């Protein structure tokens, strides 16, 4: 049946190119030979066997196969490279992650600079990653690597979050150990840098507003090399963390030692007062450097930027293609 | 869309390791042993309840597809917990499984693990996760005796009686093709129904509907009383097999 | 790593700005050209111009502005570059020294922020108490210009208006007082505001806004006695000033879009105009004088003057002269004259400043079979397209061969004597139904001429409407004699059909030499081109003939032989193609993971890729299985406008953001993924973007070898005109020059105090990196001009490496000897 994963062959599907480099193998574009349809592989390599088949895989078979939404990738199948060894040792075959392919990628349109994205775009686009992550959020999952080279758009307009790789479960009333650093520096949260280590889902909130920006600016908000200084430039915009903001930043092992350089006034109106009335204030309410005043993904589609935006009729990715040559 | 992991009683009796000329006791015996190997070794190394579980849900389903006679028990058992440790987020080297594994083995058991033991687990992985057809995530009747549980109010220590003696049930469960005939909502229920004859508790008076004497339907919809008295049964067998008594 | 070396061989000709005014001393008129990090400083005279001065900055000059504050005896020069570092300048003269000062400085970029669509705007007010800056939507940063602010700070008033066309400060306000033109859902709009030095913010402006043309483009300050403003059009030219309002719609310039513009009488009463098919325009202001002796603005009139070259800036200077700033075409000087000629025209041109202009394509050629090689270009655009022949003789000789039409590509076929130019040229719908050319132009004026008559898409059934007034290209294959470069024959493509690529070769077991031409047909509605044809044709007696055609499912957008094969980029596809015995293309084989295909290079088996947003691809051909295989792909974003291969293992690329990158093989592959990856060895922030690259070398070497350390020769082309060449080091040539480089920087006085490190960091608005892998020659070659003091300087302490002896001391005369063999390479 369609539920038999882990036999079917790779034979099944004409690889067309190599898309991506992935933490366990590398990922592949081919084409499925009965179907027609275009799909994307991820190549799980066991061969190492320092710890056998990677957790990373794990965690996205795992969760994949359990949430289904429009925002969300659809892992379709796990086929393997072939059954010729006969043997169970003899046997390295590699087992390839089955994805529906997406045509680009929000990092890519914005590096090329191609793509200029309008407000009503924007709407689009935050409203599908927002959905997607409360319907995450609310099955109790965290995404915690959430960045432009990890949400993919397709020349539809569709947007998915892909990368599940860091995933894991939360719990609020059991209070459970967790990674230090686990987000992007660019895109991590505050919390975080200051070594939280039991973090709330608004970890991924964080992540999205300073996509929102971006998308405003074509430019990351907060572009640095180092934890310190990532805090720095943080703070120079959302002000510095002290108690009068984040009453329990003082619980948090780095608070003492990660100062900026001032206690900065937070400027973020200011500085963005370029943006859209309706969307500014979703801003600033994503980019609170208290995580439990920060917005949940529930209160950022109930906002006046993001409600009315019906997506029955999306305005489509302006991915241009003609004059560029 | 999603696999189908529950046979018929009946239909155990077709199990590989039956054909190949294993008699019902002994596949019995073998699944016991294997299940309590997995449990011992992971409560040694401190794993979560659902760890444990995970890894005999996956030596139960991996058994109808396999014999005992070609794939040793003990060694499937260490890779069930090893890949379980994985998929629950609470993961082991494999080196520490053997370990743990050695400590509690004679040597004959030991004997299976080869003159590699770390290997010959480690190929076993590729042959657990075709087989489990990489269904990885399993749901326990732990949480939902505890979803169940909340919802009851009245004497707290009546109540947490009979979740302690449930929860025993469903540990005691797991030794079994249980895991292989109902869903973990149903077995939650009928551990719940077994504490509650046992400790002469009406569980009906502590629900929201306490006229309802089929209390379990609020729970679990669709269950006759047939399928919690045949689980009640298959539980209680066990104690009156072995020389524990019910543990009231 | 990768170690590569970058000179300038002909620097930037394109004219992006000139201003006039007071700079070298309040005494003489100065005229200060604008090229590409050039900065031209003359003196105006009766005849023409006198060069005084040249000096480089390390940017993109953006803005260039001349202003006199009180105290000041002459002019000072203000200057912003593209990546954000302004200063203000003065000329200072020592008898025979001529050195530039650096007054004030410092670097206005914003961390957060939408750079505008109309660009860096810069102006200064007339009382020069500030500059105004737009560089972000909604953002206006004001420079106060008080005599402490040496570090230029400034801050920022929020703009209102996101969408702002252009600005301009205001003449006669009782403040600085701003007038600019924007553009909401509702049209554009001209409003005013003033600006507060000391509240650091707007104020109600002096007067209510208007509704204005829906392209309304430009904004003209009028100084008293008028004051106010004028807004011009694509139709219309109207003054606005408080009450008063004027709009002046002649139909002449509704024919061509209207660019630039210069004051000619200080007072206001006349201006120029110019338009983007070369005509000269004067703008009038008849003056009316009341009974209570206010001076208002009676009328506008605009009168044709005659015709100069497409030009980006207007500057009157002195009498008749005006300089014609293009980048399109040569720059010119032309006296405006009372009366007319014979034919009607008030315009004669005096002198032709040569501009490569756009250099759009180009080859290397050995015509005089000299050992040498000549470098012939596709230069210009519309009337000023040309042919341009470059040779070495010191200074460069360069031949001009006028086309009046866009040159689009070039390649040389031996077998013919003639070169394959691809060239499109402007019609307008006229109302015959047809199209009508706005003047003769090169695929006009063929000797011979012939048009496709092929069917492929004559299957019509789509609709493809036609409105008196709109233009279309016409693309052609002209072949182009390579000793008199007369226009010998003349192919015209079909209606809306775009030729893109072009090859002479022979393919397969054909002795023929064909050329051969991959087109794609465009349709306004087409978001992406979905037809298109690889046509062979041969130039045999004097006449074209179509030999094969192939329908292709998209635009070809590039093509190149391949071991007696053809290799065709067909949009995302990348084809291979063979030659059968019956004279037709036939496929062999096919890539389709890509984008869009933009540029193709070989080299052996082995296929290089140049991709719209991903990069760039090394493909590879086996002959064993008859089909291609990616060997391996650059992963990191990049938006290309041309590829080349520099060896087996190293490939160069170039950046749509102005920047030069050298991707490798890891060439230790381990594991299968290292190998498939390419890393990016090599970054280098050049200024210029490159249309062209082509190997080769224009130095006069024939049987002889001075084993030079750099090794290979690739020049390239830009769009500024500035032709340049990349060639390889050895690693221990390379720490040489590099370490030098660090120690002329610490020696060598920028203009405005810009750090070269950082001018030539890899900068992209996402990511600014150091460079690395690479030797701005340009630096290297200077130190042949710093003095001796300095020379001594930079050599104190520098050892060599890897050499005969393996440390070993440099001397001040050791280096000026390997700096001239290193500009001999050039
Ligand atoms: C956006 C596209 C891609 O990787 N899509 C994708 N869909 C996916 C679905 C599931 C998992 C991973 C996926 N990855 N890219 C990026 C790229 C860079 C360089 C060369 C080619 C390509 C290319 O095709």
């Amino acid at each position: 049946t369609e539920s038999d994963w882990g036999k079917r062959c790779v034979d099944k599907f004409d690889i067309i190119g190599i898309i991506g480099e992935g933490t366990y193998g590398q990922v592949y574009k081919a084409k499925d030979k009965d179907t027609g349809e275009l799909v994307a592989l991820k190549k799980v390599r066991l061969d190492n066997e320092k710890e056998g088949f990677p957790i990373t895989a794990i965690r996205e078979i795992k969760i994949l196969r359990q949430l289904i939404h429009r925002s969300v990738v659809n892992m379709k199948e796990i086929v393997t490279d072939k059954q010729d060894a006969l043997d169970f040792k003899k046997d390295k075959g590699a087992f390839y992650l089955v994805f529906e392919y997406m045509d680009h990628d929000l990092m890519g349109l914005l590096e090329s600079g191609l793509v200029h994205f309008s407000e009503d775009h924007i709407k689009s686009f935050m409203k599908q990653l927002m959905e997607g992550l409360e319907y995450c959020h609310k099955k109790n999952f965290l995404h915690r690597d959430i960045k432009c080279s990890n949400i993919l758009l397709n020349n539809s307009g569709q947007i998915k979050l892909a990368d599940f790789g860091l995933a894991r479960l939360y719990n609020s009333e059991e209070s459970r150990p967790y990674t230090n650093k686990v987000i992007t520096l660019w895109y991590r949260p505050p919390e975080l840098l200051l070594g939280e280590e039991r973090y709330t889902p608004a970890i991924d909130v964080w992540s999205c507003g300073c996509i929102l920006g971006e998308l405003f600016t074509k430019k990351p908000i907060f572009q640095a090399n180092l934890e310190l200084a990532q805090l720095e430039l943080i703070s120079r915009l959302c002000g510095s963390p002290c108690p009068a903001v984040w009453p329990d930043v003082i619980r948090l092992p780095y608070f003492n030692t990660m100062k900026p350089k001032k206690q900065y006034r937070r400027r973020l109106r200011e500085e963005f007062s370029f943006i859209p009335s309706a969307a500014l204030d979703l801003l600033d309410h994503m980019l609170t450097l208290d995580p439990s005043k920060r917005c949940t993904a529930e209160q950022t589609l109930q906002s006046d930027f993001l409600k009315d935006v019906e997506l029955s009729k999306m305005a489509p990715p302006d991915l241009p293609h003609w004059q560029d040559c | 869309t999603k696999p189908c992991w529950y046979w018929d009683k009946k239909d155990l009796a077709h199990t590989p390791s039956q054909l190949e000329g294993l008699d019902p006791a002994t596949e019995a015996r073998y699944r016991r042993e294997g299940a309590r190997f997995i449990f011992d070794v992971g409560t040694r190394l401190g794993l979560h309840y659902d760890t444990l579980a995970t890894g005999i849900i996956y030596f139960h389903r991996f058994y109808m597809f396999h014999s005992f006679k070609q794939f040793p028990r003990y060694v499937t058992g260490a890779c069930c917990l090893f890949l379980a440790g994985k998929v629950e987020e609470t993961p082991k080297k494999c080196k520490d499984i053997i370990k743990t594994a050695r400590s509690l083995l004679n040597d004959v058991q030991f004997g299976q693990f080869g003159d590699d033991p770390k290997e010959e687990v480690m190929v076993l992985e590729r042959i657990l996760l075709q087989t489990i057809k990489f269904d990885l995530q399993v749901e326990h009747p732990y949480q939902f005796l505890l979803k169940y549980a909340k919802q009851l109010k009245g004497d707290k220590n009546k109540i947490q009686k009979l979740v302690q003696m449930a929860w025993t049930f469903v540990n005691d469960s797991l030794c079994t093709t249980l895991s292989l005939q109902w869903e973990p909502e149903i077995i939650a229920v009928a551990v719940m129904y077994l504490a509650g004859r046992l400790c002469k508790f009406e569980i009906q008076e502590w629900t929201s509907k306490p006229m309802y004497r089929r209390w379990w339907e609020q729970f679990v919809q669709d269950v006759p009383v047939d399928v919690l008295e045949d689980i009640c049964h298959q539980i209680l067998d066990l104690y009156s097999q072995g020389k524990q008594q019910m543990p009231h | 790593m990768s170690y590569n070396y970058v000179v300038t061989a002909q620097k930037p000709t394109a004219v992006n700005g000139c201003v006039t005014g007071h700079f070298t001393s309040a005494e003489d008129l100065n005229l200060l050209i604008a090229k590409n990090t050039r900065l031209e400083i003359y003196v105006v005279t009766a005849e023409g111009l006198r060069p005084v001065k040249e000096v480089g900055m390390y940017g993109k000059i953006a803005v260039m502005e001349l202003f006199r504050p009180k105290g000041e005896s002459k002019d000072l020069l203000f200057i912003l570059t593209a990546k954000y570092n302004a200063c203000i300048l003065e000329y200072k003269q020592s008898g025979e020294s001529i050195d530039i000062i650096t007054r004030a400085h410092g670097n206005v970029q914003d961390r957060i922020g939408r750079p505008s669509e109309t660009g860096i705007i810069g102006i200064i007010d007339p009382e020069c108490r500030m500059i105004g800056l737009r560089l972000y939507d909604g953002l206006f940063k004001v420079i106060p210009l008080d005599r402490d602010n040496k570090e230029l700070k400034a801050f920022n008033i929020r703009l209102e208006e996101l969408h702002v066309i252009d600005v301009k400060f205001l003449y006669g306000c009782q403040a600085p007082t701003i007038c600019f033109v924007y553009q909401d859902p509702q049209g554009r709009h001209v409003k005013t505001y003033e600006v507060s030095l000391r509240e650091k913010e707007f104020n109600k402006g002096p007067w209510k806004q208007e509704n204005v043309e829906a392209e309304a483009s430009m904004v003209i300050a009028v100084p008293e006695p008028f004051g106010g403003a004028i807004i011009i059009g694509q139709e219309s030219i109207t003054y606005h000033n408080g009450d008063k309002y004027l709009a002046i719609a002649p139909p002449i310039i509704k024919q061509s879009t209207i660019v630039c513009h210069n004051r000619v009488d200080p007072n206001g009463s006349r201006y120029l105009l110019g338009d983007m098919e070369g005509r000269l325009f004067m703008l009038l202001l008849e003056k009316e004088e009341q009974m209570d002796g206010t001076v208002t603005l009676k009328d506008l009139r605009v009168e044709l003057l005659g015709e100069t070259s497409i030009a980006e800036c207007l500057t009157y200077l002195d009498n008749g002269v005006v300089f014609v700033g293009s980048r399109l075409g040569d720059s010119q000087l032309v006296k405006l004259n009372v009366d007319s000629n014979e034919q009607g025209s008030y315009v004669v041109a005096m002198e032709t400043f040569t501009n490569l202009g756009p250099i759009v394509d180009m080859c290397v050629v050995d015509l005089e079979r000299q050992g040498q090689g000549q470098l012939v270009t596709c230069s210009g655009a519309f009337k000023e397209g040309s042919l341009r022949i470059i040779r070495n003789g010191q200074k460069l000789h360069i031949r001009t061969v006028p086309l009046y039409e866009s040159p689009r590509k070039i390649c040389y076929q031996e077998v013919s004597q003639c070169f394959g130019v691809l060239s499109s040229r402007i019609e307008v719908q006229d109302t015959s139904g047809g199209t009508t050319a706005l003047r003769p132009s090169a695929s006009t004026q063929a000797l011979s001429s012939s048009v496709s008559s092929s069917k492929l898409f004559s299957s019509s059934t789509a609709p493809h409407e036609t409105s008196f007034g709109e233009e279309v290209e016409v693309h052609n294959l002209l072949i182009i004699d390579q000793h008199t470069f007369e226009v010998l024959h003349a192919h015209q493509f079909l209606q809306n059909e775009y030729a893109l690529s072009l090859v002479s070769c022979k393919l397969g077991k054909d002795p023929n030499t064909y050329f051969i031409v991959g087109t794609a047909m465009v349709y306004p509605e087409e978001a992406e081109p979905k037809q298109g044809r690889i046509v062979v044709f041969q130039y045999s007696d004097g006449k074209l003939q179509t030999v094969a055609e192939k329908e292709v499912k998209g635009a070809v957008y590039s093509m190149v032989e391949f071991n007696g094969k053809l290799l065709a980029s067909i949009n995302s596809t990348v084809r291979l193609y063979e030659w059968t015995t019956e004279k037709e293309l036939r496929t062999e084989c096919n890539h389709y993971n890509n984008i869009m295909a933009l540029y193709l290079k070989t080299k052996g088996d082995f296929i290089l890729v140049g991709d719209l947003m991903r990069s760039v691809l090394l493909l590879a051909y086996k002959p064993m299985e008859g089909n291609f295989e990616e060997i391996a792909r650059d992963f990191n974003p990049n938006w290309m406008s041309a590829v080349e291969i520099l060896d087996d293992d190293n490939f160069l690329g170039a950046e749509n953001a102005f920047n030069l990158f050298v991707c490798q093989k890891d060439s230790a592959a381990t594991t299968d993924e290292e190998r498939q990856h390419l890393q990016e060895v090599g970054l280098f922030h050049l200024g210029e973007f490159v249309n062209v690259f082509c190997h080769g070398s224009l130095v006069m070497q024939n049987l002889g070898e001075t084993s030079t350390p750099t090794q290979g020769s690739v020049l390239f082309g830009t769009v500024n005109g500035m032709i340049g060449l990349v060639t390889s080091l050895s690693e221990s040539w390379y720490n040489l020059l590099l370490d030098m480089q660090n120690r002329l920087n610490k020696v060598i006085k920028s203009v405005g105090k810009i750090e070269h490190s950082f001018w030539r960091s890899f900068h992209t608005e996402r990511k600014t990196e150091p460079a690395t892998g690479f030797i701005d020659g340009d630096l290297i070659e200077s130190f042949l001009d710093i003095s001796r003091p300095k020379m001594q300087e930079v050599v104190a302490n520098l050892q060599y490496d890897d050499g005969s002896g393996m440390k070993r001391e440099a001397t001040a005369d050791d280096l000026i000897k390997v700096v001239e063999e290193l500009t001999r390479i050039h």
